[PDB]
């Protein structure tokens, strides 16, 4: 049950499987957050509002002066997308406000008001996002990464080992708020337990307990549970609670009934207890040394003094337990302490408390907050109420609460906003049963504490800020405030707004250039995650705990694809299926299990409420009803992972796809890959430049279209038609009669994108592929991108490879690429470079933009045309003229005998110098597109007006074309007037159409209709005649240029880079390469049937990288073409349909289950001819990735051809034509091409510019100067006894700037000496030392 | 060399001295001890016999590893 | 990560004492970490050596051994199997292709049942054990002391055997024979080395050659006492007893023997050997 457009090649899909959940659209995180970000929201929460209701309403000094919110707007911008690229705006959208100035009277706290002047108030432009989430900001595609910071709430920290020497580890507890006072506990290694408020001094912790009303009964009855000691008649009995006693000291005989059932001196071992529990002991009869070192809880005075005979939390010696013998108690308190699990820490805490008492307690803590204070009962008061119990200055926020209710194991997600008594309570009994032995600590890593932004909350913030430094201006303007003479804009300024979201949008560790060389990269690029950037840890500060994986990764961020090398890991790519949950940690889907079901439903899980669970493992096969195929199956619980019974999963993997990104999830045979190697893959996918023809991948993963589909550069239709109108330009699809609007139905149109610069100079083409008269289905590609093919991302393109050494000339990494591969251009990459030549205003004059040169003939000037800037096409080389321009320079200065030669030629030395735009030394090119911006205050020149001419042509015919459709649509509608209530069918096609408004009608609503339509008619007409005078008068407008620039003059040259020695290339499991001697035909390798295996990579690179995944993709690859090849004798030889058929079904169904099943019977006689002549290059094939196809499955493929199953064929050399020994392997494999051109790198610099400071060299052009002849040379260079080459190396050839034209003299004049002096710089430090006032000199002798 | 090969060495590295550590711990050699070297109680017949020569009972075992899983 | 040759005379003493009387009254050691302590007649310490693991003795507790009596013996390779319990033995598990091999001594005469390690093995004695168990007259096991626990002796693989089934035992009887630091080395070990940063624990080395004798009793530091032949003679230092002396009262070493164990930390290589020495050293 395909469509017509997938029918063009059916992609061959191994993977047995069935996909349940299929691909989220890719760009969710960039596209809904900025949805969240702008639109007027009823409701209080993210979203501009957010920001509005936080600030205002701003009310003065009390004094009846506010200006409080109503709503805003968002108007549309004045420059579109299109021409915001063209001229350099930031593509904004101006925004509006409706603040309200209320003014009440005095004599009034709410009295009656006297003023509400309500006006709209501009500020700022928040720069909108394009359809695919890459705002514009100055011409250029931007795109802000989303970031990753720790989530506001708590965190139990290790801090393990190195401190204290002794090993000991401690275990620190950290309350983060959103916004306010910190609170941490911590441990000494002395094991008391300490507490301190925002990083100030430690205290000893149980003060803040005393502080929250507490006094030590309750504090010991908190923190400890309770052992009772008893006095019947006889010495010392104790209370047995069983358990009590696993693993510790029995130092005494544990009888019971007068019997013997533990013994001293032993351990009482889990048999004890046991038989102690079976033989009922509740009330054992020990000494008085067991209690001579236990601790009493409760307060004990004389109830005949009321004297303090021992306080709470003291231990209990021999005379204290006889002195309260003689106060009449049988019940005694004591903590049950133990060094194992119940240990003492708020007790010997205690012991360290200096304090005594809550009054104390507050005084010590407002002591410590800021010293100098004298304490105070009501300061005390209101300040350790207002650190962490006040509303305005401390509030967790929601997501706080959130972690901190799901930190403690608490019940409710969401909830107060401030601390209480439980929350600190429940924080300090967490700590100590971390330190107990039950529980363990968060490490930072867990995604369970990164809280995940991206552009709309971090937008929000700026703007947040933004409204706090415009509220202090409205606050101040309102101190001086006049009830009715200013209005509510001159209390703000719109500049501060626009300044904070600009530096945002333009100035961040975020927002940055899009990788806009290659679908895969700009797709690869929205969907990130950061963790560097304003707010999150940086390298230094941290740290080598974050680089780390950790297994709550599984399904929300990629492990093998991260940018390797200075920061691995900070730069976190999202998962596949992952998403930003409701408060934002990463979540991902899972489908639920019932009893013993595998239900259909897919549900969302976060990254905190996952152990709780436990998931099964995608990779189980399931029998046919949702019941799995064994009774025990592998699972994941609580990062663990191992088997489990049938009854017990909860959750199984949505699909086997999901542990990966878009980035490594089109490696096919990822599986069987290196993670690193995978890593350094996927790292090199990212890079590919589009080739001229870009092919597809012949062995791909499934994920690939959605790729080129979802990323923006195919071009998708809207909406189901037929094709009227195909053209190198745009495809008219003529809209269905079921898709089509009820009124003016129409058309749609798609004007593609042809030849223009991407940020890395690469070509941003559309080409269409669905020829005239052809049906399109909703939702299908028309145009392809670059690198696109058929809406299958095709980044680069397969040729045939031959595993063998071939004589060194790929030794490390090095390949041997067959002029086949060249002469075809198949990796001819287009670059379309972009060169300015502005035409600035001099103290002296302006510069002029004149053809008039002085000293070059008409030779450099052939190519220029009546005014300077070049024609459009003249195939410029290194060093010609785009644009001829001469800045005027006075006082020629003449010198000596260059004075005489002047006269003895009168040659009129001119008054002018030229600096015209010359192509960079080294591009060779097609000058295709020249763009004049001129400043409005100059007579725009010949050209310029040439080409206002032809653009104002252009846009003419576009508006015009819009307008037909349009008026067509009225008429339809006319007709839908007629059509009910007496339409005369036939009486209406003959005559013109134009002569349909006076047609006959009864006067009823219908007539009407046909009054009210003409007047939508020529209301499209005035409308029309206006929008084309905007269009020309957006064009014939000046431009608003930088301050002190007359007129720029752009010139986009479009080079073709080959390939030659030293471009980058690799396929995609990692192996890398430098293209090294681009063969001849005759000399490669051949196989027995003839044909040159074009490429021949190493076989030294696939056993010591173990990235196997290459063999096996060769070996598909084989036979891919194995299958391509006999189609293309069955098409050639041209057999009929009925063959075809057959074979090609063979083909598809081919053994092992899979779900591809495609029975072409349903495939019209001349549909399969199609899909034949696609197939005739060879049958693509599917492998979704870590389900790919396994090798019986590919030695089936390759016999269904006729290739041999070893995939190893016999090789004959060219050049002495006798057979290798040992068959090589020969394969399709598909190979990428790196934009790390050669002619790009290679540099050289004989004598260019110089620094200013320094007499360095300093070039710009490509860093035009010299390597860094650094400090590990001059090490090397002293190794050696070569010191000449070192004092030349920075005397003469760098600094000395007498030194260098001598030198150069010398070289000129054949004189290979040198005269060193002294180094400038070495004078620079001669000068800055003695500016100082340090007299360094050189002694003379 | 490549910037992968040497994460591979060093993968070598970090998992050969973590398993080399965790043999070197077990004992496999028998030095019959029969009960503990800290509570005295009988090691039994099937601890003894999976781990020769184990110095302690199970609950010294589990309790030592207690107060070790601290880190000392 | 082969025997004590006695040199001087004096009494005798064990610590952390524990030994059997074996069947030839040899009061053959079971203990590792007692000590064997060579007495002088004052009733202070003149030599020590830690007590191998199934060694073989011939003197005891208090008594003059002379220069010369080689009583602490211990084979070299081989790790003792001694049995205190007396009676008979049975060999239980012990079959050919399965646990142990037909392994016949020629040299000797009577063949040892060499017990086969986890990879000599086939599946037909794969989980077996080679168990000794000894037994009484009766052919019950005897009961080791302080057990309801019998006596049967577990022998990993490459355990040459002594005796066969049939022979009786007793205490002191070894029945298998099986065989017999941290050099960090990344690095930053060899940017620690160039820096001669002073080690945790200082290997303490003496300071001249000459008698010792032990002053000051620790005020914290106990104090090691030096005397030349004749010479400079006031030196005694501190040093924490929280770490063991390798000197005793009455030895006149050279200087540069040390006193204590540990890495010795170059600065004393340095002053006291000489400057050859530490180059050697690094
Ligand atoms: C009247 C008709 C209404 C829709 C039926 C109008 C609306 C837009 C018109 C087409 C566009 O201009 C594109 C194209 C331009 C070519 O150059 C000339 C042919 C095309 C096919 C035009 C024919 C026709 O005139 C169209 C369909
Ligand atoms: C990773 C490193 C190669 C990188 C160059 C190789 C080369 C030498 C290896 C160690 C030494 O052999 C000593 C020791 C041997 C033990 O038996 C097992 C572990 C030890 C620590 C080994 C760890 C590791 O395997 C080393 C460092
Ligand atoms: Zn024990």
């Amino acid at each position: 049950v395909y469509s017509y457009t997938e029918k063009k090649r059916i992609r061959k899909d191994f993977g047995k499987r069935p996909q349940v959940l299929d691909v989220p659209y890719l760009l969710s995180i960039q596209l809904d957050s900025f949805q969240k970000f702008i639109e007027q929201d009823p409701e209080g929460q993210y979203g501009l509002e957010a920001a509005f209701r936080s600030v205002f309403p701003i009310q003065s000094y009390s004094g009846n002066s506010e200006l409080q919110y109503v709503s805003y707007r968002l108007g549309e911008p004045v420059f579109d997308v299109q021409e915001c690229q063209i001229r350099g705006v930031t593509y904004s959208a101006p925004l509006r406000v409706k603040l309200r100035l209320v003014i009440y009277e005095r004599e009034a706290p709410e009295g009656t008001v006297k003023d509400i002047k309500e006006q709209e108030v501009y500020m700022g432009e928040i720069p909108l996002m394009t359809d695919n989430g890459t705002f514009v900001i100055n011409g250029t595609e931007r795109v802000i990464v989303s970031q990753l910071h720790r989530s506001p709430g708590v965190f139990f920290d290790s801090d393990k080992g190195k401190t204290h020497s002794s090993g000991k580890v401690l275990y620190n507890a950290r309350i983060i708020p959103y916004r306010g006072s910190w609170l941490d506990f911590e441990f000494d290694p002395k094991d008391n337990l300490f507490v301190r408020i925002d990083r100030r001094r430690k205290l000893p912790a149980t003060i803040i307990l005393r502080a929250l009303n507490y006094t030590t009964e309750q504090i010991l009855d908190l923190f400890f549970e309770k052992v009772i000691f008893e006095i019947r008649d006889n010495k010392l009995q104790m209370e047995l609670v069983p358990e009590r006693l696993r693993g510790e000291t029995a130092s005494f005989d544990i009888e019971a009934n007068g019997k013997v059932y533990v013994e001293k001196g032993r351990r009482i071992t889990a048999r004890h207890i046991r038989q102690l529990e079976k033989d009922d002991v509740k009330l054992i009869e020990v000494p008085v040394e067991y209690i001579a070192g236990k601790v009493v809880a409760k307060d004990y005075i004389d109830e005949s003094t009321g004297e303090l005979i021992c306080a709470a939390n003291m231990e209990l010696s021999l005379d204290l337990l006889a002195k309260l013998s003689q106060s009449g108690h049988k019940r005694i308190e004591t903590l049950f302490t133990n060094d194992l699990d119940h240990g003492p820490y708020i007790s010997e805490t205690l012991r360290v408390d200096p304090t005594n008492d809550r009054l104390s307690a507050l005084v010590e803590i407002y002591r410590m907050m800021r010293p100098g204070e004298p304490p105070t009962r009501e300061a005390a008061e209101s300040l350790f109420e207002n650190l962490f119990f006040s509303e305005d200055r401390y509030d967790l926020s929601a997501v706080g609460r959130m972690k901190f209710n799901r930190s403690l194991l608490r019940e409710e997600i969401e909830g107060s906003g401030i601390l209480s008594k439980d929350d600190i309570i429940d924080v300090m009994k967490k700590l100590i049963d971390i330190r107990n032995g039950k529980g363990e600590v968060d490490d930072i890593d867990h995604l369970g504490n990164r809280r995940i932004r991206s552009v709309g909350e971090m937008a929000e913030n700026q703007f947040r800020v933004g409204l706090v430094r415009v509220e202090r201006a409205v606050k101040e303007r309102l101190s001086l405030g006049d009830l009715d003479t200013l209005m509510p804009q001159d209390m703000i300024n719109a500049k501060p707004i626009s300044a904070a979201v600009k530096e945002f949008f333009g100035s961040s560790q975020l927002s940055q250039f899009m990788d806009q060389n290659n679908p895969l990269s700009e797709i690869t690029h929205k969907r990130r995650i950061s963790a560097l950037g304003p707010g999150g840890l940086t390298r230094e500060r941290a740290g080598f705990e974050v680089r780390d994986v950790h297994p709550t990764h599984y399904g929300r961020v990629c492990p093998i694809e991260t940018p390797e090398g200075p920061n691995i890991g900070l730069i976190n790519s999202l998962s596949v299926y992952a998403q930003t949950n409701e408060y934002g940690f990463l979540e991902t889907p899972y489908r639920k299990v019932t009893d013993g079901v595998v239900t259909d439903e897919i549900h969302y899980l976060s990254a905190i409420e996952e152990g709780n669970y436990v998931i099964a493992q995608a990779n189980s096969n399931l029998d046919e009803e949702g019941h799995f195929v064994e009774d025990l199956v592998t699972c994941r619980s609580k990062g663990e992972s191992s088997l489990f019974s049938r009854d017990q999963v909860d959750y199984m993997d949505v699909s086997t796809q999901q542990v990966v990104s878009v980035g490594a999830s089109l490696i096919p045979f990822l599986e069987h890959d290196d993670a690193n190697r995978a890593l350094m893959g996927a790292n090199m996918q990212r890079q590919a430049v589009p080739t001229l023809r870009a092919d597809k991948p012949l062995v791909g993963t499934g994920m690939e279209r959605a790729v080129a589909v979802d990323s923006g550069v195919t071009a998708v239709a809207k909406r189901g038609g037929v094709v009227q109108y195909v053209d190198a330009s745009r495809i008219v699809i003529k809209v269905n009669e079921d898709e089509m609007y009820p009124g003016e139905a129409g058309i749609d149109i798609y004007n593609l994108t042809k030849y223009t610069r991407s940020n890395q100079n690469t070509c941003i083409n559309q080409m269409p592929c669905v020829s005239l008269g052809e049906p399109v289905e909703r939702g299908d590609v028309l145009a392809d991108g670059p690198s696109t093919d058929l809406g299958e991302l095709a980044l680069g393109q397969n040729m045939r490879v031959a595993f063998m050494p071939w004589n060194g000339y790929n030794f490390e990494d090095s390949i041997l690429v067959s002029e086949r591969v060249v002469q075809e251009d198949r990796f001819t990459t287009i670059h379309i470079q972009e060169l300015a030549c502005v035409s600035r205003d001099t103290k002296l004059g302006p510069e002029e933009i004149t053809a008039d040169i002085p000293n070059v003939g008409e030779a450099a000037l052939s190519k220029l045309d009546e005014s300077g800037i070049v024609y459009i096409g003249a195939e410029v080389t290194g060093g010609d003229i785009l644009v001829g321009k001469v800045t005027p320079k006075g006082e020629t200065q003449l010198t000596p005998e260059e004075k005489l030669l002047r006269a003895i030629f009168g040659e009129k030395a001119s008054d002018v110098k030229d600096s015209s735009l010359r192509v960079p030394n080294g591009v060779s090119g097609t000058v295709i597109d020249v763009q004049v911006f001129t400043r409005d205050g100059v007579e725009k020149d010949k050209r310029a007006l040439e080409i206002e001419e032809m653009q104002l042509k252009q846009a003419k015919k576009d508006l015009s074309e819009e307008l037909q459709i349009l008026e067509a649509g009225l008429f339809s509608r006319i007709r839908a007037v007629l059509v009910a209530g007496g339409v005369e069918a036939e009486k209406l096609d003959k005559l013109p159409r134009d002569r349909w408004l006076e047609l006959g009608l009864t006067d009823e609503e219908k007539q009407n209709q046909l009054e009210q339509l003409a007047e939508q008619y020529d209301e499209l007409k005035h409308e029309f005649e206006k929008k084309l005078e905007a269009k020309r008068r957006k064009i014939t407008q000046g431009d608003d240029l930088a301050p002190g620039v007359l007129k720029i003059v752009k010139v986009y040259l479009a080079v073709k880079r080959r390939i030659q020695p030293g471009d980058k290339m690799a396929g995609r499991h990692g192996n890398k390469g430098v293209i090294s001697k681009i063969n001849p035909i005759e000399d490669m390798p051949y196989d027995e049937n003839g044909t040159p295996v074009d490429i021949v990579l190493n076989p030294l690179g696939v056993p010591s990288r173990m990235n196997i995944g290459q063999i096996l993709e060769t070996h598909l690859g084989m036979a891919a073409k194995g299958i391509g090849d006999k189609i293309n004798a069955m098409l050639k030889q041209q057999q009929e349909v009925a063959k075809l058929r057959e074979f090609i079904q063979r083909a598809y169904d081919l053994g092992a289950d899979v779900r591809q099943k495609v029975d072409l019977s349903t495939f019209s006689d001349e549909e399969v001819m199609r899909l034949a002549e696609n197939l005739r290059k060879g049958m693509p094939i599917a492998t979704p990735v870590f389900d790919g196809a396994k090798e019986a499955e590919i030695k089936e493929l390759l016999k269904l051809g006729d290739l041999p199953t070893s995939g190893q064929i016999r090789l004959y050399d060219g050049r002495t034509g006798e057979q290798f020994e040992r068959p090589v392997t020969v394969g399709y494999m598909y190979m990428l091409k790196l934009n790390h051109l050669v002619d790009d790198k290679m540099h050289a610099r004989s004598t260019g510019s110089y620094s200013l400071v320094t007499q360095q060299p300093l070039g710009g052009k490509a860093q035009f100067g010299g390597q860094r002849f650094g400090e590990m040379e001059v090490w090397a260079l002293e190794a050696y006894g070569a010191a000449y080459t070192l004092q030349e190396m920075l005397t003469v050839k760098s600094d000395d700037v007498n030194g260098r034209t001598k030198m150069y003299k010398n070289i000129v004049d054949g004189n290979h000496q040198m005269e060193p002096g002294m180094p400038e710089s070495f004078n620079v430090l001669l000068k800055e030392i003695r500016s100082l006032g340090i007299n360094i000199e050189l002694e003379d002798e | 060399s490549d910037e992968a090969d040497e994460a591979y060495s060093v993968t070598e590295q970090l998992t050969m001295t973590g398993i080399n550590r965790i043999r070197q711990k077990i004992n496999a050699h028998g030095i019959p001890v029969y009960l503990c070297e800290a509570c005295g109680n009988p090691i039994p017949e099937a601890r003894r016999k999976i781990f020769p020569g184990v110095t302690l009972c199970v609950e010294c075992q589990a309790y030592q590893e207690r107060q070790r899983k601290h880190y000392a | 990560g082969s025997s004590i040759q006695v040199k001087n005379k004096g009494s005798i003493k064990l610590s952390n004492v524990k030994s059997v009387v074996n069947s030839s009254g040899k009061l053959v050691i079971t203990s590792r970490n007692t000590e064997l302590k060579l007495i002088d007649e004052f009733g202070r310490t003149k030599e020590s050596y830690k007590v191998p693991y199934g060694a073989v003795l011939a003197k005891g507790d208090g008594e003059q051994v002379a220069g010369g009596e080689t009583v602490a013996n211990w084979d070299p390779h081989t790790m003792p199997v001694i049995t205190e319990v007396s009676g008979f033995v049975r060999f239980t598990d012990m079959i050919d292709g399965q646990t142990i091999t037909r392994q016949t001594d020629e040299l000797t005469g009577l063949s040892s049942l060499v017990v086969l390690d986890s990879a000599e093995r086939t599946a037909g004695g794969k989980d077996l054990r080679p168990a000794l168990k000894i037994v009484d007259a009766q052919g019950n096991d005897v009961l080791i002391p302080g057990t309801d626990m019998p006596a049967q002796y577990f022998l990993p693989g490459k355990a040459i055997v002594q005796l066969e089934d049939g022979v009786q035992i007793s205490s002191g009887d070894t029945l298998a024979r099986i065989p017999q630091k941290d050099i960090t080395g990344g690095l930053p070990r060899v940017a620690d080395l160039f820096e001669a940063r002073r080690p945790k624990e200082p290997a303490i080395l003496a300071e001249i050659s000459g008698i010792v004798s032990f002053g000051k009793e620790t005020k914290g530091k106990r104090r090691l006492v030096i005397t030349p032949v004749d010479g400079s003679d006031p030196y005694e230092e501190m040093i924490p007893k929280w770490r063991q002396l390798n000197v005793f009262e009455g030895e006149r070493v050279e200087r540069g023997d040390v006193i204590s164990d540990g890495p010795e930390a170059p600065h004393d290589i340095l002053r006291l050997r000489g400057v050859h020495a530490v180059t050697r050293y690094i």
